[PDB]
């Protein structure tokens, strides 16, 4: 046969908010991402532990590199910044819904740069902090950035859901609205 | 227990400045980003591999490196001082031509144990879906969620044949936790006699996998 993929090592470190990422990508899915404050290989996937390994700080020292880079870069274009780019927002379950059946939502944020953004899920207009996970900022084939976020529910027809995104580049917070529909 | 390699940034350097480059926008919050992307491109397992770097500042690609040339080449003004620094440095260059070898094969023979063999069999269901009263064409929705890798075909037929008008789909859907699905609907105003079938075909089966309705 013919095996074709593709593996990104994707890092940045971003002003003035100082902060920065280092990732791996295998065909679009996030291998995994090193916690640059704690120096830890984070895993996408638990079981991915058990088969590999990465030294941390690699991705630390990288980092410091970017960091030294971004003040070199600041300097030879005068501090001259780029307008912020707004993102796109979807909501969709991650399996078909049935009433009383556990599920999640998945909040897709999509194209959109720098890579920062705030995120609240509501459910029934009131925000939810238990049962919620998302992902880094992970690359995209062009110069923007995509994110997940997600929040285990439980269907219901009583319940509505929405997804609230603000980012710098948008007027006002972006609430994407999400309600069971057999 | 495999080690996987990463890629070795080089240090830029300082002491000139360009005019102006462009913002595009204007009153929002300056933000300043110094963004790397590294990419393993594996056209056939280790075989045949193509090392692509590329660095963003901000908004724009600015600076390349590609396996196949062997030297970085800006992309834009911005990064034509990098290009010029590194490849005068003999060492830096030759880290760098290697990593083709030393990180992106490197890796691939870790990640080929058990990312490239991942394997996850799709949950196929069919069901209609309107508003009761038809009036326009109906719609018949195949449903396979929960499916890795994502290459995968989806067919609908109308008594053994294959429908090619009337399908509508969400495409294939990354749910960004190593997992896909898609929804592909028929538009057909249904017909007892008259069955529509949908066929899923995927590396996880080993057999067509179909359900009628
Ligand atoms: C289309 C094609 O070139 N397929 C090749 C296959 O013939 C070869 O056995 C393998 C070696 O890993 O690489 C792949
Ligand atoms: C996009 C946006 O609204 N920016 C906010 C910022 O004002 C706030 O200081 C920070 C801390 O929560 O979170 C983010
Ligand atoms: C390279 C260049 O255009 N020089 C600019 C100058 O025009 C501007 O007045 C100053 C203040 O931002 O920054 C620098």
């Amino acid at each position: 046969i013919k095996e074709e993929h593709t593996i990104i090592q994707a890092e940045f470190y971003l002003l003035p908010d100082k902060r920065g990422e280092f990732m791996f990508d295998f065909d679009g899915d996030e291998i995994f991402h090193v916690d640059i404050e704690k120096s830890e290989t984070i895993w996408r996937l638990e079981e991915f532990a058990k088969f590999a390994s990465f030294e941390a700080q690699g991705a630390l020292a990288n980092i410091a590199v970017d960091k030294a880079n971004l003040d070199v870069m600041k300097e030879r274009s005068n501090n001259t910044p780029d307008a912020n780019v707004a993102p796109e927002v979807t909501v969709l379950s991650r399996s078909p819904v049935n009433l009383g059946e556990p599920n999640i939502l998945i909040c897709f944020i999509d194209k959109f740069s720098p890579p920062v953004v705030n995120v609240t899920w509501l459910r029934n207009g009131r925000p939810v902090t238990e049962g919620v996970s998302e992902t880094v900022f992970l690359p995209r084939d062009d110069h923007l950035f995509r994110k997940f976020h997600y929040l285990t529910f439980l269907p219901s027809t009583d319940d509505f859901y929405d997804c609230e995104v603000d980012h710098w580049g948008l007027e006002e917070p972006l609430r994407k609205h999400w309600e069971f529909e057999e | 227990k495999k080690v996987i390699t990463a890629f070795n940034d080089g240090l830029k350097g300082g002491g000139g400045s360009l005019v102006g480059g462009g913002s595009g926008g204007g009153g929002s919050r300056p933000w300043f980003l110094e963004y790397c992307k590294s990419e393993c491109h594996f056209y056939n397992g280790t075989q045949r591999v193509r090392l692509l770097v590329r660095y963003f500042y901000n908004l724009e690609e600015n600076l390349r490196f590609d396996s196949d040339v062997g030297e970085f080449r800006a992309v834009t003004e911005l990064g034509r001082p990098d290009a010029e620094n590194w490849n005068s440095q003999p060492e830096f260059l030759e880290q760098k031509r290697a990593e083709v070898d030393t990180v992106c094969r490197h890796n691939y023979e870790i990640f080929d144990n058990f990312l490239v063999p991942r394997r996850v069999e799709p949950t196929v269901t069919v069901y209609p879906t309107k508003t009761q009263p038809l009036e326009h064409h109906n719609l018949l929705v195949c449903s396979v969620s929960d499916f890795y890798p994502g290459n995968i075909e989806v067919r609908w037929f109308r008594n053994g044949k294959e429908e090619k008008t009337g399908i509508v789909s969400t495409g294939l859907v990354r749910n960004g936790d190593w997992t896909f699905q898609t929804l592909v609907m028929l538009e057909t105003v249904p017909q007892s006699g008259e069955v529509y079938t949908c066929q899923v075909e995927h590396p996880s089966l080993t057999d067509p996998v179909t359900v009628e309705w």
